[PDB]
């Protein structure tokens, strides 16, 4: 009856969990094919559309099938991925929650710091009846009823841990128990373990390769809509690859330094902001006509976004930018505000920045 | 203090050890207060010297300036320092640090729910796909079982798995959603 | 040079004891035997509560270790401090 | 075959200077140093280029009126009109420029997307230039080394 | 290189001794051992 559907349910599982890595082989050659075809977009005529340009007329219509093909292959290997590594995060979960729950009691003696999301989740585990479900040790439950029913309360292991304690002792001596048939939706229905599943999917949710996965997915469904963001899938080869994804950590690797050293220059850059407001104002017209002057330093956030932005990009410095000071009365001033500028923000921060991440990578 | 040292002493004797076990419970209340040292004795050995640490020494000890001064004496005195001026800049910042603790006496006298949301976004989220298990409302795939086919079959395996990655977005922006919200 | 002397200075704080100066390795032969030395043999805290202690006793009521480190402390002399050697170095024969 | 074709044209015998850096030694290593690491030279060059390009992405949707390049106002000369020319224009003139690729584009001053072209052009000043380049160049110093 | 090169001149004679060449800590297991051993035992100007 349902031996007919559940084994070839089975035998997709199966069939996708073999080929998880031939189809993330493909779906990464796809995606460096459509983004090769992308390439050759024109814009042509208000309203303006996007059309592919070829000699020959054949790429168009490949494009729409290499779409759908990079979605399909997509979904397909997350339910590859599904299949294969999720029974082993589950496992991995499922041990290190029993450790900590025998060895160390962390919902029984002690309490999670509360501020662990995988602690906190972990506690609807305990409670479901179908726990091991992947984990060997099926009686960590009766062991920690053991070990901690007298001190902290039979009654009270029993309700933590969702146990029926004369049912172990009632089975260890005779028994008699009815099985029933899997055939009634009742009882299937009655079997599925709401509470366990709930963990399994948080569990799931919170696994980072899934959520890589999913992003990927929702990219290429985003791709449909407009095919430029089929593009995105070419960083997939930066983690592919072993040395780009070294390159790319080395960006978090040192991320607090990094962050707390863009805001010391975005701290340095606004005193010279201020400085330059309140005294070297003429200074910063950025206009040739004679007619309309074109003042980048009378509102201060123009000022300050007109040094972070011209002023730190500038090789030199903003004394490239802004105007000559020869022949003023503030020339002497000027010029050393220019020359620390150039010596604090260009010489100094940002060789610090541009060498921590260097420094990263090796 | 007695049993202390006598244990640490005669390290293979099980009369001594069984008077261990009967006052296991001593021996832990009194371990915060048993401070251990080892010295460089007269007669040319080591030896051990047990004393005792009041309780304020500790409230003192872990005063927040203490550990400061700590730390700073611990970086000058392992940069700085000689190995053989060494023991000398420890005692003065000993006794500095006891100065510093018989101030602290005299002026003492007198995220979470970012975690929180991203659980609630869980439990709510995956209710949602849950619901309809719990609702047993699968009346009409068992009369589309009751046609089965291998097209019905494949779509409804299909369907399953899309239906999770459906919840697992839905689960992504409530956490965007409540992280914005929290920030602002 | 700033950055790596730190990370130098952290790295000798979780690599030798502070007092005698021995490696962890030595006492890391059993499971945790450098945190055990470090904790409860050779402290810093330890040794400054001893001082504190050696101060508040009377003078008079001092055993025959503590007036002997008395003296050095008034004298000036820190001999009394192991190094290179500990209980267990010392020991190591007998005891092991 | 370079001596020989030296005589059809004598600007081929030019080549043979390159002789005398593998005759000596330390021009020897200079040389070598360049393929010591050539896999993840490449693979860097390879992550430069899909940076280089998302961001060529980035600019075609978005800021495209700000890539004229030409002076006189009777023709224009756009550079990411099409996307194979925009490409070029930012591997080109954008890696070689010391401030990025904000230098060459025209100053976004007083529009609405000022601050998206802003942090546009800060992030590829810093990505580009200041990271990946500096990773580039220090794969062969090291290498050298 | 030749910053590091007189770094290292200077840390030598810091740590070890010019004549006999032995290491500044045997001599400094009794306080003032090295100096004692560079000023009084083994001595450039003694040795002059
Ligand atoms: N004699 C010693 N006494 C204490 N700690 C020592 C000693 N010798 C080495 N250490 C090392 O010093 C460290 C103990 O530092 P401490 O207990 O003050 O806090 P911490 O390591 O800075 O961190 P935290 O305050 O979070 O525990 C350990 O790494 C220990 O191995
Ligand atoms: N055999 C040795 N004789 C003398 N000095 C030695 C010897 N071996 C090592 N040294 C080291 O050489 C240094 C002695 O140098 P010296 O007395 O000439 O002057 P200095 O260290 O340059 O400084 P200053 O002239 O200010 O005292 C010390 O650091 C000492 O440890
Ligand atoms: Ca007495
Ligand atoms: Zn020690
Ligand atoms: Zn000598």
């Amino acid at each position: 009856f349902w031996k007919k559907i559940i084994a070839y349910q089975q035998k997709l599982l199966n069939y996708f969990a073999r080929n998880f890595y031939n189809m993330r082989m493909l779906a990464l050659f796809v995606a460096f094919a459509i983004n090769f075809i992308l390439l050759f977009y024109k814009v042509s005529t208000i309203a303006v559309h996007y059309v592919l340009e070829e000699s020959s007329g054949y790429m168009e219509p490949t494009l729409r099938i290499l779409a759908i093909l990079h979605t399909v292959i997509s979904f397909f290997c997350i339910i590859g991925y599904y299949c294969l590594k999720v029974p082993l995060v589950i496992f991995k979960r499922e041990k290190e929650v029993a450790r900590k729950l025998e060895f160390d009691g962390l919902y029984i003696t002690e309490q999670p710091s509360e501020d662990d999301i995988k602690g906190q989740w972990d506690r609807l585990v305990i409670n479901t009846q179908s726990f091991p479900n992947n984990y060997w040790d099926k009686f960590v439950k009766r062991k920690v009823m053991d070990k901690y029913g007298e001190f902290y309360g039979r009654d009270r292991i029993s309700e933590l841990l969702g146990m029926d304690k004369a049912a172990l002792d009632f089975s260890d001596a005779r028994e008699k128990k009815k099985p029933k048939k899997d055939s009634s939706l009742s009882a299937v229905l009655n079997s599925i373990d709401v509470k366990y599943q709930m963990w399994k999917l948080g569990v799931v949710f919170t696994d980072n390769s899934f959520l890589y996965l999913a992003w990927y997915m929702t990219m290429s469904v985003l791709g449909h809509y407009n095919n430029f963001f089929f593009a995105a899938h070419l960083l997939d080869i930066a983690m592919g690859f072993k040395t780009l994804r070294t390159i790319l950590s080395s960006v978090t690797h040192n991320g607090k330094q990094l962050v707390l050293t863009v805001g010391l220059l975005a701290v340095v850059v606004y005193l010279y902001t201020v400085v330059a407001f309140n005294f070297f104002r003429k200074f910063y017209n950025k206009s040739e006509d004679g007619d309309t002057p074109d003042m980048k330093c009378d509102d201060m956030l123009t000022c300050y976004m007109f040094h972070m932005y011209v002023g730190v990009r500038a090789g030199g410095g903003i004394g490239d930018e802004i105007e000559d000071p020869a022949g003023d009365e503030y020339e002497i001033y000027r010029i050393i505000f220019d020359i620390t500028f150039f010596f604090f923000v260009i010489v100094i921060l940002l060789a610090i920045i541009q060498g921590l991440i260097i420094d990263a990578f090796g | 203090v007695l049993l202390t040292n006598l244990s640490e002493h005669m390290p293979n004797d099980t009369r001594l050890q069984t008077f261990l076990e009967l006052a296991e419970s001593v021996l832990n209340y009194f371990q915060p207060f048993l401070g251990r040292i080892e010295i460089m004795g007269s007669a040319k050995r080591i030896e051990r010297v047990y004393f005792e640490i009041s309780e304020s020494s500790r409230t003192q000890w872990e005063k927040p300036q203490v550990k400061e001064s700590k730390r700073q004496f611990i970086f000058d005195v392992v940069n700085e320092g000689g190995e053989k001026e060494k023991m000398e800049l420890f005692v003065n910042f000993c006794e500095d640090t006891i100065f510093e603790m018989q101030l602290a006496a005299q002026i003492s006298e007198s995220s979470i729910l970012t975690v929180r949301s991203a659980l609630f976004a869980l439990r709510y989220n995956i209710l949602t796909l849950m619901r309809m298990l719990s609702l047993k409302s699968l009346k009409k795939q068992m009369k589309k079982v009751k046609k089965m086919t291998v097209k019905d079959m494949v779509t409804a395996f299909f369907s399953s798995y899309w239906s999770i990655f459906m919840t697992l977005l839905h689960f992504v922006a409530s956490v965007f959603r409540g992280f914005f919200r929290i920030i602002c | 040079e700033l950055r790596d002397q730190q990370e130098q200075v952290k790295e000798d704080m979780e690599t030798k004891c502070f007092i005698c100066g021995i490696g962890n390795d030595y006492f890391d032969t059993v499971p945790h035997g450098f945190e055990t030395h470090t904790l409860q043999e050779h402290n810093l805290a330890n040794y400054l509560f001893f001082l504190m202690y050696l101060i508040n006793k009377d003078e008079t009521e001092h055993t025959g270790q503590e007036s002997y480190v008395w003296k050095m402390y008034q004298e000036r002399c820190w001999e009394f401090f192991p190094a290179g050697d500990c209980f267990r170095k010392q020991y190591e024969d007998q005891l092991n």
